[PDB]
């Protein structure tokens, strides 16, 4: 089991074609998701359409979005905790937006009894004119102290058809109607004694710090969710060090339960594709005066005598974050790079210029200047390409896609709707992590010649390569690898192509 | 209504879809066409 997770999805409130195929996409996503790593968005979902997979969602680590909704129920019963990574409009990491419908009723149903603490963010709520009971749950326990202020929470539903809370029921606050469907106070019930949340008023039952929603006892495994970093079914503040301090230590105190630290939990070591720092934690890329070297086959920062080489940012991230593809604005900053660290797009838009991004078309020639790399620590994506040329030129010598970083989350190499007749990735030895994607390149034709799995280094890794040129019609037109290189494939028609 | 037509000056903002108007919002989004992801369309959705 341990924990399913999905990427979640940051589309903001745009639609993925007709309704029943963005609900499509939607179901795709967030079937059996325990845990979403990024944005929980429900839009655009119609009346008398199944939600109840939602109901398998215990964390989103982002924003919660919920908009444009006929629907009368969305099942967020499991649903405990809203991190705050990412906010929705800046300030609000749960969102109820202008869920109405030709009918005056809209959305009416959000048992979310679970949900107990938003760590960072604020809530709004806006043009709902059937939800039920939201209006007496009071969010003080649920949402911080400090973002109470932005919070901006205005219901409008004079309908009356909305039941009454139960009895015994805290306050009169009631997510539904049920006794199951009420505030569970962790934060306001608690004593001045308790740090936090707490399991009771009593001074004897309080949660540890790090407990985060709630607990079962005073203990680190009998938190429900943890805050910061999870060691097996413990909550910690910090990964356990690997040298901890010690009031008088002969050598340094090597603890027995020290493990390195990767994302919000701490694994036992880091994988092959991560810098192993000497502190303990699994790094994208090493910071100043330190590079990159293998001491035992793993990465490290070692420190650079001087001169160190330029870390180039890939698209997406550092000061290209916003940029959704390398164009003449941003191409001029990679002119001598030998390494990207990050990850590289190439879209159509780039050629053709945006006006509302301010931005100039693409020359072609100057996409030259992409052959001075040779590692790419993330992923490569590539949705455009010059007409005039047969081959991706500018990424021949590129050898390792070590895919730290993955589009969508799983693919390390993308290359669709390309009109190239061969790749010429010659020098690709090494696709480190995450999975290839060739798909609707309509004249691609040396794809399924090579093997891909030397290629491949984690273990699971897989390749999708369809709705390229078939083979039958690259065999009719001479295009299959030169007859120098018997086995193991090729990039091209020419022998400079063959693999070894 | 809750569409509306976006004004001719949301134009390229959508590249694989039609720009719309949400009117309570009073916002400027997408509708994508098929296979497409993000805000703008821009990413084409990886079949696994
Ligand atoms: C071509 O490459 C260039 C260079 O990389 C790239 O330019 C970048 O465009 C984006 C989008 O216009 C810029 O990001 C903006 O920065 C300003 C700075 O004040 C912000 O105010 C903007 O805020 C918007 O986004 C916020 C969320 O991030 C919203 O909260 C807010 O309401 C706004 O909607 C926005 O972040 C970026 O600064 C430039 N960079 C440079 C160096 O010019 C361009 O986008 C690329 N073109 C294409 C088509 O990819
Ligand atoms: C969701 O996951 C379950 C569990 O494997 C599976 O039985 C079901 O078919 C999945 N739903 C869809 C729509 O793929």
């Amino acid at each position: 089991e341990e924990k399913k997770v999905c990427q979640g999805t940051s589309n903001k409130l745009t639609q993925l074609g007709t309704f029943e195929d963005h609900f499509l996409s939607l179901q795709r996503m967030f079937n059996n998701c325990e845990v979403v790593l990024g944005n929980l968005e429900i839009t655009y979902v119609q009346r008398n359409y199944d939600l109840s997979f939602l109901k398998t969602i215990q964390e989103v680590a982002g924003y919660v979005l919920i908009a444009l909704n006929t629907v009368e129920r969305i099942p967020l019963e499991n649903l405990q905790i809203i991190r705050g990574n990412m906010y929705y409009e800046n300030s609000y990491a749960l969102a109820v937006l202008s869920n109405y419908d030709a009918n005056k009723t809209g959305l009416k149903e959000l048992p979310m009894r679970n949900l107990q603490e938003i760590l960072h963010g604020a809530v709004r709520f806006s043009n709902n004119p059937a939800l039920c009971n939201v209006e007496s749950i009071q969010w003080r326990d649920i949402v911080s102290s400090d973002f109470l202020s932005n919070m901006s929470m205005d219901f409008q539903n004079h309908l009356g058809s909305c039941q009454k809370c139960d009895p015994s029921c805290p306050n009169g606050s009631c997510w539904g109607a049920g006794e199951e469907n009420c505030q569970k106070l962790t934060k306001i019930i608690c004593a001045q004694q308790c740090s936090g949340r707490c399991r009771g008023k009593s001074p004897s039952d309080c949660c540890h710090n790090q407990c985060a929603a709630g607990c079962t006892g005073p203990r680190e495994s009998d938190c429900l969710v943890c805050r910061k970093f999870r060691d097996e079914a413990t909550c910690k503040d910090t990964c356990p060090p690997l040298m901890l301090y010690n009031p008088t230590t002969y050598q340094m105190d090597v603890n027995p339960e020290g493990k390195y630290s990767f994302g919000v939990t701490c694994v036992k070591k880091c994988p092959r594709n991560y810098v192993v720092t000497d502190h303990g934690s699994c790094v994208r890329a090493c910071g100043a005066d330190s590079y990159e070297m293998e001491e035992d086959g793993v990465r490290k920062c070692k420190k650079c005598e001087g001169p160190c080489r330029k870390v180039c940012n890939g698209i997406g991230i550092g000061e290209f974050k916003d940029s959704l593809s390398i164009n003449a604005t941003n191409i001029k900053h990679f002119k001598n790079c030998t390494s990207i660290s990050g990850d590289l797009h190439i879209l159509p838009v780039a050629f053709r210029g945006d006006s509302f991004t301010h931005t100039p078309p693409l020359d072609p020639q100057e996409l030259d200047i992409l052959k001075t790399v040779k590692e790419i620590t993330g992923f490569l994506l590539i949705q455009a390409w010059p007409e005039n040329r047969t081959d991706l030129h500018a990424f021949e010598n590129l050898e390792i896609i070590r895919g730290r970083t993955k589009q969508h989350g799983q693919f390390s190499l993308a290359v669709v709707s390309l009109n190239i007749t061969s790749l010429g990735l010659r020098s690709l030895k090494e696709i480190s992590d995450g999975d290839v994607i060739i798909s609707g390149n309509k004249n691609l034709c040396y794809a399924n010649t090579i093997n891909w799995k030397k290629l491949f280094g984690t273990s699971g890794q897989k390749t999708k390569i369809i709705s390229n040129r078939g083979e039958n019609s690259c065999k009719a037109t001479g295009q299959v690898c030169h007859a120098l290189c018997s086995p193991e494939g090729c990039w091209g028609p020419e022998p400079r192509d063959c693999v070894s | 209504v809750s569409i509306t037509k976006c004004s001719s000056d949301m134009n390229g903002y959508c590249l694989h879809g039609q720009c719309i108007y949400l009117v309570d919002m009073s916002q400027n989004y997408c509708r994508c066409e098929v296979g497409y992801t993000g805000v703008r369309c821009e990413h084409f959705f990886l079949t696994v």
